[PDB]
C-alpha cells in the first residue's frame, strides 16, 4: 500500500462497468444437476454479492434475431432528440440559447424529456456534441449561427432582442451562413471548448451556473419579412464517437421526469 | 464530426441533349434494377450497328 | 457438497496509527481506480515534508549603523523559537508533533554601498552566549563579512544537544543562538548613507518529526 | 489479507475416566517443567501398585 494502510480482509472492486453484451448470444444448460448455492448469499457483503444467481435448472437462451445492439449509449444517443423550439416575431434580431445539463433549469428553459433523463444518469461528459436545427416557416431569409463557448462576452440567454455585438466580434468565432428558401436543415457540430475537465448536470450553487454549461448556440435572421409569415426553428441533439461518460449515478424520480 | 462538404459549381440542373453521356437516366422504372440479354431468334441474325 | 461462503467476522483495518479490531466486519466496496493526469493541472512537484520543512524562511531583520561601537551587539536571536511561529509554513508540521531532531542552514545578508567600510561576524553559539571571549568567536561556526569583499555568507550546522531531541511546547534551553557583533566599525564620508542593512535566513535540514500529539 | 486468531470453543480434557466437554475452553497455561533429583531425598523406589 502507498498510503499506509494495512487490512486482513480483501478488498474487491464493487459495481464494474458493463459486465454483460445486451443482446443474446453464445460467449448445453445454464443450470443443472448440480446443487444452486447461489440461491443463499449475504447482500451485506460485496465480496459474495457477486456470486452468479441461480436457483431453479434453465438452458440457454439461444440468440437473438436482429443485428444491432440497442443496449448501447452510442447506438442509443445515436438518435438525435428534441433539444428546443422557439418562433421569430421582427426583423434583425437576435436568439440565444445554452445547452445547460443541470436538472435545476426547468424546461421550456432547459433540457426537454429524453435529455434531461439521459444527463442525469452520470457525473460527467466530455467530448463534442451533434447539433441539428431544422427550419420551419418564411422563405427568402438570410440567417447566421454562431458558437460561444463559456466565459465569454455575448448577448442574454433566452431572450430575443437585437443583438450588441458586432460583426467582427461574430464571424471571429466561426459562423455558418444559410438561406431558408435552399436547405431547411443545418447539420453542425459543436466543439469542446472547455477551460475544465468536464461538465456535470447534478449540481447546486454557484457550482450549477459554472461548472453545467459548455457551450451557447445563438442565430441571427435577417430579410424577414413580408406582411404576415411566421418562422420558427426547433434545434435537436446527437452524440459522437468522440464523446465520453464516467461515474454512474442514480436516476432522476418519477416527478423529475418532464417534457414540452 | 463529419467532415464531407462540396462546392457547388455551375451549371446547376441543366439539361443537355446533345450526346448520350448526358442524356442517359439516373434511375429506372424496372423491378430490381434488371438488365435484358440477347435474342436474336426472330430476327434470322441480321443485326444492324452502324 | 457445496460451501456457502459467508461475511468475515473478525478484521483490522487503519492507516499505520488508528488500530480498529472489529467484531462484526464486511469486506471494502472500491469503485474506480487511481488515473493519471495526461494533462496537468499543476505542473510543480507536489506537496511533501521537503518542500514545506526544508525551505528558507525569513526570520530577522536589523540594521547596521555607524555609531554602533566595537563588539556591539546588532543581532541577538534564538533561532527554533523564531522559526515555531504561525507565519511560517514548517508550523503545520510543528504543531501537531512533539519532539523533533534536526540540522540548521543559516544565510546572512547584508547590503553597502561601496563607500562604506566595516566589518561583522556572523557567529552559531549552541545553547548559551556564557562568560567565554569576545575576541574567540572565531572558534564557532562562523561567517565575516566585510564591505569590500563580500555580502552573503551562508553556515551549515549539525544537531547539537544534551538530549535526543527537542520540546517544542515545553523547551528546556535554546538549541542554537545567532549572534553578530560589529567586529569593525561603519565609516561613512560626507553624504554617504548612514546604515546598512541586514537580513538573516534559516532553515531545517534533516527534519525527523515524532510523536504527534492533539494538544498544542 | 491477515487472519486473527480466536481462543477455541470445543475441546475435551481429563485424565482417563473423568472426561469433560467445554463449550467455552481456552489453552493450558503452565509453568516450569519436571525436574530430576541430582541429589534424592529418598532412594528407594518410589510406590506403585506392585510394591503395596
Amino acid at each position: 500500500d502507498d498510503s499506509g494502510g494495512f487490512s486482513t480482509t480483501v478488498s474487491t472492486e464493487q459495481n464494474v462497468p458493463d459486465p454483460q453484451v445486451g443482446i443474446t448470444t453464445m460467449r448445453m444448460d445454464v443450470s443443472g444437476v448440480q446443487a444452486p448455492v447461489g440461491a443463499i448469499t449475504t447482500i451485506e457483503d460485496p465480496v459474495l454479492a457477486k456470486k452468479v444467481p441461480e436457483t431453479f435448472p434453465e438452458l440457454k437462451p439461444g440468440e437473438s434475431r436482429h443485428t444491432s445492439d440497442h443496449m448501447s449509449i452510442y447506438k442509443f444517443m445515436g438518435r438525435s432528440h428534441f433539444l428546443c423550439t422557439f418562433t421569430f416575431n421582427s426583423n434583425n434580431k437576435e436568439y440565444t440559447f445554452p445547452i445547460t445539463l443541470s436538472s435545476t433549469s426547468n424546461p421550456p428553459h432547459g433540457l426537454p424529456s429524453t435529455l434531461r433523463w439521459f444527463f442525469n444518469l452520470f457525473q460527467l461528459y466530455r467530448g463534442p456534441l451533434d447539433l441539428t436545427i431544422i427550419i420551419t416557416g418564411a422563405t427568402d431569409v438570410d440567417g447566421m449561427a454562431w458558437f460561444t463557448p463559456v466565459g465569454l462576452a455575448v448577448d442574454t440567454p433566452w431572450v430575443e432582442k437585437e443583438s450588441a455585438l458586432q460583426i467582427d466580434y461574430k464571424t471571429a468565432l466561426g459562423a455558418v451562413r444559410f438561406n431558408t428558401r435552399r436547405t431547411g436543415n443545418i447539420q453542425i457540430r459543436l466543439p469542446w471548448y472547455s477551460y475544465l475537465y468536464a461538465v456535470s448536470g447534478a449540481l447546486d450553487g454557484l457550482g450549477d451556473k459554472t461548472d453545467s454549461t459548455f457551450g451557447l448556440v445563438s442565430i441571427q435572421i435577417a430579410n424577414y419579412n413580408h406582411s404576415d409569415e411566421y418562422l420558427s426553428f426547433s434545434c435537436y441533439l446527437s452524440v459522437t464517437e468522440q464523446s465520453e461518460f464516467y461515474f454512474p449515478r442514480a436516476p432522476l424520480n418519477s416527478n423529475a421526469m418532464l417534457s414540452t | 464530426m463529419m467532415r464531407n462538404e462540396t462546392r457547388v459549381s455551375t451549371t446547376e440542373n441543366v439539361v443537355n441533349l446533345s450526346n448520350y453521356e448526358d442524356a442517359r437516366a439516373k434511375m429506372s422504372f424496372a423491378l430490381d434494377q434488371e438488365d435484358w440479354k440477347s435474342d436474336p431468334s426472330q430476327g434470322g441474325g441480321i443485326k444492324i450497328t452502324h | 457438497e457445496q460451501m456457502i461462503q459467508s461475511v468475515d467476522r473478525t478484521a483490522v483495518t487503519g492507516a499505520s496509527y488508528f488500530t480498529s479490531v472489529d467484531q462484526s466486519s464486511v469486506h471494502t466496496a472500491e469503485v474506480g481506480s487511481h488515473q493519471i493526469e495526461p494533462l496537468k493541472t499543476s505542473v510543480d512537484k507536489p506537496g511533501s515534508k521537503k518542500t514545506q520543512g526544508e525551505k528558507f524562511f525569513l526570520i530577522h531583520s536589523a540594521r547596521w549603523l555607524t555609531t554602533h561601537a566595537l563588539f556591539h551587539e546588532v543581532a541577538k536571536l534564538d533561532v527554533v523559537k523564531l522559526l515555531y511561529n504561525e507565519q511560517f509554513a514548517v508550523q503545520g508540521l510543528l504543531r501537531y508533533h512533539t519532539y523533533a531532531r534536526f540540522g540548521i542552514e543559516i544565510q546572512v545578508q547584508i547590503n553597502p554601498t561601496p563607500f562604506q567600510q566595516g566589518g561583522l561576524i556572523c557567529a552559531m553559539v549552541p545553547g548559551d552566549q556564557s562568560y567565554g571571549s569576545i575576541a574567540s568567536l572565531t572558534v564557532y561556526p562562523h561567517g565575516l563579512l566585510n564591505c569590500n569583499i563580500n555580502n552573503v555568507v551562508r553556515i551549515k550546522v549539525p544537531f547539537i544537544y544534551t538530549r535526543g531531541a527537542y520540546h517544542f511546547k515545553d523547551p528546556q534551553y535554546p538549541v542554537w543562538e545567532l549572534t553578530i557583533r560589529v567586529w569593525s566599525e561603519l565609516n561613512i564620508g560626507t553624504g554617504t548613507s548612514a546604515y546598512t542593512s541586514l537580513n538573516v535566513l534559516a532553515r531545517f535540514t534533516d527534519l525527523e518529526l515524532h510523536g504527534l500529539t492533539p494538544l498544542s
